[PDB]
């Protein structure tokens, strides 16, 4: 995935071949591990969706398919197939 | 969803097929007035035995 930013915050452009794998990227505050569970994750195209993966410390996830454990991150991926 | 091999939770497309083998059938036919065949017996009134 391409690591960029959105208003000072880290942003992940996730491609199709990354579905199902732990997303890791270094940050001043250590190594960040985001987890992508999006069922509709497809091919990067015009039909993108973009949203935030909250920071989750010792809390079970609820009503979400993306989250990181060290620093909140934005994520973007296409839905095409 | 994640529990069955998908990255995203949501509705997915599924398709199922089964070979269909008929074991007993019925058939309806159309009877044309023509092509009907009448059998008539013509017997000589002789009284022979």
């Amino acid at each position: 995935f391409h690591l960029t930013t959105r208003n000072g915050e880290p942003h992940m452009i996730v491609s199709r071949q990354e579905k199902g794998k732990s997303l890791l990227f270094k940050t001043e505050d250590g190594v960040n591990m985001c987890t992508l569970m999006a069922m509709d994750l497809g091919e990067l195209c015009e039909d993108t969706i973009t949203y935030k993966c909250p920071l989750l410390r010792q809390n079970e996830p609820e009503d979400i398919d993306c989250w990181c454990n060290s620093t909140s991150t934005w994520v973007t991926y296409g839905t095409c197939t | 969803g994640w529990g069955n091999g998908c990255g995203l939770f949501g509705k997915g497309g599924i398709v199922t097929c089964a070979m269909f083998r008929c074991k007993k059938n019925m058939e309806g036919k159309v009877v044309q007035p023509e092509n009907l065949e009448y059998t008539i017996v013509i017997t000589p009134h002789s009284g022979e035995e």
